[PDB]
């Protein structure tokens, strides 16, 4: 008697039969679901012509707001659905057609770069055929089917036009980045690479994701940008964001050689209007562009805490005060060294300078910092230099009440991105990071957006599967691909900053981190707090570096280490585990189990083919695809919500039935010690830096509000460990 | 038991069938710490 809309627009008889057949389907071998349920919870409404496509996306939401602890299997049967649903808008039907008639139409269309049909031959493509298993789409939970139609599969931004589907998504990453490699071994690394990110042994970046196999090639999510102070270098400063951010890359800015509001310019000819105004304009840069199509430009200002106008940059992410002293839409790193927090020890006080009135200082406060001591020191005592005086504590506090009001004022420690780094302070300092904290490389400012002097940091990612591997010496095998397709991925992309190129062909920068680390934790029946993982995580990230650098260190002997090479204290055969702060001895006394001195002189002599090889990013999205506990963070809860396009999603800690018991959720923590030690133990073999956590409960503390003596205590525990940054700082909402 | 063991396949018919920071700091406590 009424109606609906088919796919090819085509209307039948309505029939409840086919929707008790797809959701039959789909729970076909789960526990505890009910098809019933679903029907029921779906609240459709028909109408006379209602379209097939509507009904379905509504029960996919219905079997979606299902998933609880109960009925943790609806995070399958609404993956099924979804899948389902997904390859009906790219194929018409469910059976994904073959790999090189697929190729074809989406080269022509523009979606594919078309040098895939110059690479590689018509019976190349029907032997990468035989290596997918498109069965693989059903063990994807929920929350990675709707990151993949969100942000990853290749689609229209205005239409709503699926194109592909997860499987081709994958084999087109491995094609691309071997593309290059010989024929002798090609294909081979072709399937092993599928594999590894198609059994989710390796995790893959948003831009990776969502961009190799696209006409066009910018896959470096980290940019990192120095700004000098003047105008021409503000100017190319703000013409970088504005490029890297409509090409998928999230920004780094170093902002901190600005002088103060007030400074003379030109002996007196005209008044300097300060920092806020070039940082205000650096944010319009941000936010003029979507990140590639994918998401919002997001960038990380830095600054030195002993600037003059620290006490006005604090506080541009809080909501009061005017428009004109605000600039909320970016979040802030204050850079901090030994020194400061020696004041704060010391109950003295902290003088704030303009760099352009103190020479040689803002240098030295990376580089050298018996050289800062010196020069700062001896700028204290001189009266003829503007300056102003703070009570380090009066400092130190407002700085933590910004950082825990927003949760956005980072804190990156500067010695320690020198001391414990792969680059020599001398010739190529760290004085800044990235968007959220984890990539720590050398920068140069730039003149012109054209200037071949400058130096903009790229940084290329990747992440291990904790979970996904049953022995560390899984990592050896791991490691090389992962070095092998980043590194290829360099001389395959392009780039649109020339000064950009420049840190990337010089330094080969890549940063490999890890996922699903909670779950290995408990695999093992160890906890964040009590310490019990601090052994254990010694002896998983001794392995994670050494065969990072391993793999490394055989591409060097293959293809020649990176040109900057003399730059890096690899060079002198300098490893992490001589430079790393000595106090982790103190909780961590797992020995050494691979042998370095042999990769020590091997690197002497074959060198490494990338400079920096582990960063430990937080992979927000990127980890959701294999359902794995994001990046080093303990999961919230054992269903946790997290934000996407479509709305709330809910995802399953793995292995809920047989360790939900083993699990550490956030909240049920006692403190950050046990936590930041383990972070500090990681940071013993990290090259470059990791988004570290601080979290809060109000409720745990008297009278519900969180002391400051605890904020900086915690903040010094950090340093003692010699961890180098502080990322994202949760306040529980109850 | 006559049949294969399973849950609930109707579980809705249960509901018909029953019934800020404290800005104190100890600068002495915070001297006794090593960085
Ligand atoms: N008209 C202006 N208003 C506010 N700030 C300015 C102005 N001109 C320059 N600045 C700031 C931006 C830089 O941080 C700093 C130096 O600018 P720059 O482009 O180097 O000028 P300049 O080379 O003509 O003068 P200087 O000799 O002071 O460097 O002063
Ligand atoms: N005649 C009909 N009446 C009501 N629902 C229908 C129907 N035919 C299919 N559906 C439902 C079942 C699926 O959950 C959803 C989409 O199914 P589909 O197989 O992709 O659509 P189609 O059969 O139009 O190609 O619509
Ligand atoms: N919303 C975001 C998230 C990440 N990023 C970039 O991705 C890097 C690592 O973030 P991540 O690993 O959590 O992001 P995914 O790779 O999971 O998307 C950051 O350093 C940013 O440069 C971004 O630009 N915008
Ligand atoms: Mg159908
Ligand atoms: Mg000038």
């Amino acid at each position: 008697n009424l109606l609906v809309t088919k796919r090819d627009g085509s209307t039948e008889r309505i029939n409840l039969d086919k929707i008790h057949r797809v959701l039959d389907w789909a729970a076909e071998g789960l526990h505890n679901v009910s098809i019933s349920q679903v029907e029921l919870r779906s609240h459709i409404q028909f109408y006379d012509g209602i379209k097939t496509s509507d009904i379905h996306e509504t029960i996919i939401k219905a079997a979606a707001d299902l998933i609880s602890r109960d009925a943790p299997d609806y995070q399958y049967l609404a993956a099924r659905l979804a899948i389902f649903h997904l390859r009906k808008k790219a194929y018409g039907q469910f059976e994904p057609p073959a790999l090189y008639d697929h190729v074809v139409k989406m080269v022509e269309m523009g979606k594919y770069d078309n040098h895939l049909l110059e690479d590689y031959t018509e019976e190349e493509f029907k032997q990468m055929d035989t290596f997918i298993d498109h069965d693989r789409d059903m063990t994807f939970s929920y929350a990675a089917v709707k990151q993949l139609e969100g942000k990853y599969l290749v689609q229209n931004r205005v239409t709503g036009e699926i194109y592909e589907s997860a499987q081709f998504l994958y084999i087109l990453v491995a094609a691309c980045l071997f593309s290059n490699y010989p024929r002798e071994t090609r294909l081979q690394y072709v399937k092993r690479f599928y594999d590894a990110v198609s059994t989710f042994k390796i995790s893959l970046p948003t831009p990776i994701m969502s961009g190799v196999r696209t006409p066009t090639r910018q896959f470096s999510s980290c940019v990192l940008i120095e700004c000098g102070d003047s105008l021409d270098s503000i100017n190319a400063t703000s013409s970088a964001i504005v490029k890297y951010v409509s090409q998928r890359a999230g920004i780094g800015i170093n902002a901190g050689r600005i002088r103060a509001l007030g400074s003379p310019i030109r002996g007196g000819e005209a008044f300097h209007t300060g920092c806020i105004p070039f940082y205000k304009h650096f944010q319009t840069a941000v936010k003029s562009c979507s990140q590639g199509g994918v998401r919002g430009g997001a960038a990380t200002l830095f600054y030195p805490m002993w600037h003059l106008e620290v006490e006005s940059l604090l506080v541009l992410k809080n909501n009061r005060g005017v428009e004109g002293n605000r600039v909320r839409h970016m979040d802030y790193g204050v850079q901090i060294n030994k020194l400061m927090y020696t004041r704060l020890l010391k109950g003295e006080d902290i003088t704030l300078f303009s760099p352009s009135d103190v020479p040689g200082l803002y240098d030295a406060f990376f580089a050298d910092q018996e050289e800062f001591e010196r020069l700062y020191t001896k700028y204290e005592k001189d009266d003829s230099i503007r300056k102003q005086r703070v009570k380090a504590v009066e400092l130190f506090s407002l700085m933590m009440q910004e950082r825990a009001s927003t949760g956005r004022i980072y804190i990156q420690n500067v010695d320690h991105c020198n001391t414990h780094s792969p680059f020599d302070p001398a010739i190529a300092p760290v004085r800044q990071s990235n968007l959220c904290l984890e990539i720590a490389l050398p920068t140069k400012p730039l003149n012109d957006v054209n200037d071949e002097n400058g130096e903009i940091a790229l940084c290329t990612l990747s992440a291990f599967n904790l979970g996904a591997i049953n022995n560390l010496d899984e990592l050896e095998e791991l490691a090389i691909l992962a070095v092998r397709a980043l590194d290829a991925l360099l001389d395959y992309q392009d780039y649109p900053i020339p000064a950009a190129k420049r840190g990337a062909m010089g330094r080969r920068t890549l940063g490999i981190g890890v996922i699903n680390f909670a779950y290995y934790l408990a695999k093992h029946g160890k906890r964040y707090s009590d310490g019990s993982a601090n052994n254990l995580t010694h002896k998983t990230f001794e392995a994670i570096q050494y065969y990072l650098l391993k793999a490394s260190n055989e591409l060097a002997k293959e293809q020649g280490a990176c040109p900057w090479f003399n730059e890096t204290t690899y060079a002198k055969g300098i490893l992490p585990i001589d430079t790393y702060k000595k106090d982790l001895d103190t909780i961590a006394n797992e020995p050494l189990h691979y042998d370095w001195e042999a990769l020590r002189e091997s690197i002497k002599t074959h060198g490494l083919r990338n400079s920096t090889l582990s960063a430990l990013m937080p992979s927000e999205t990127s980890s959701q695809i294999s359902n794995a506990t994001n990046g080093i963070e303990p999961p919230r809860g054992y269903v946790s919500i997290k934000a996407s396009k479509d709305g709330i999603l809910r995802q399953v800690v793995p292995d809920y039935e047989h360790l939900h018991d083993a699990y550490e959720l956030l909240w049920e923590m006692p403190g950050n010690d046990g936590y930041l030690q383990l972070v500090g133990i990681m940071q013993k073999f990290i090259d470059q830096s990791i988004s570290a956590n601080t979290n809060y409960d109000p409720s745990r503390f008297p009278s519900g509000k969180v002391p400051m003596q605890q904020l900086l205590k915690d903040l010094l525990t950090a340093y003692k460990f010699g961890v180098k940054t502080l990322y994202y700082q949760n306040t529980r909402d109850g | 038991l006559p049949f294969q063991t399973r849950s609930n396949p109707i579980p809705w018919i249960n509901t018909w069938l029953v019934s800020q920071i404290d800005s104190e700091v100890d600068t002495d406590d915070l001297s006794n710490f090593q960085l």
